């Protein structure tokens, strides 16, 4: 079906009407999204079928039609843009300076923006427009606000 | 059941809405991929 590069909505008809469960990135013929969005299930693109190719619950990532292609990284200094694709609303770029998630295994960038849960999978971009990660797996802080990790996979 | 629909191109947009803070949080990542606050 549709294999053009870009940001896509991930929809279902199992619930009431058509519901947006998440978002993904098509790049180099590979569809990239977060594991919690699809739970590794197959996807439909018009009349075509996309089968899962790689996935990992711990990283909360899954790729379709091929291996993970997104290899850009946050430089740890510069501002970035969340290309938010919220449910029933137009794609919108939001500029922000990432914070940090300090873990025993190393530090990861974090974006402090609040969108509905169906926004999971929206890409995070650097100044050249390269995807440095996906938005949607993170934590809730004391004021009920949501902070997401900048979740990036590994390219072979 | 699940299906994809195109939503846009992946580009950086000059003069976009600038919002959001930069918090430093101590976190733990479990086997199920869940992040949690360590304070
Ligand atoms: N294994 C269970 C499980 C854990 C984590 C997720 C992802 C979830 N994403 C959002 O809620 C979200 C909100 C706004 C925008 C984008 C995504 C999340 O990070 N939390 C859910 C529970 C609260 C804090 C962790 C799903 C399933």
């Amino acid at each position: 079906g549709e294999t053009t590069d870009g940001v896509y909505r991930v929809m279902t008809r199992r619930l009431l009407g058509s519901t947006q469960v998440g978002v993904g990135v098509m790049q180099e013929g590979v569809f990239h999204t977060m594991w919690h969005v699809t739970k590794g299930a197959a996807l439909r693109s018009g009349e075509g079928r996309l089968d899962p190719y790689w996935g990992d619950v711990k990283q909360d990532l899954v790729s379709y039609c091929g291996p993970w292609k997104l290899d850009a990284a946050w430089d740890g200094l510069s501002e970035v843009q969340l290309l938010a694709v919220p449910p029933g609303e137009r794609a919108k770029n939001i500029q922000t300076l990432p914070g940090i998630f300090k873990t025993k295994d190393g530090d990861i960038g974090a974006v402090a923006l609040d969108y509905p849960a169906g926004t999971s999978g929206s890409p995070i971009l650097d100044k050249c427009g390269r995807v440095i990660g996906l938005y949607g797996n993170g934590v809730v802080i004391k004021n009920g606000s949501y902070v997401s990790a900048i979740t990036q996979g590994k390219r072979e | 059941d699940m299906y994809i629909e195109r939503a846009g191109d992946i580009t950086w947009e000059k003069d976009a809405e600038v919002t959001g803070n930069s918090p430093r949080l101590d976190v733990a990542l479990d086997e199920s991929g869940d992040f949690s606050l360590v304070e």
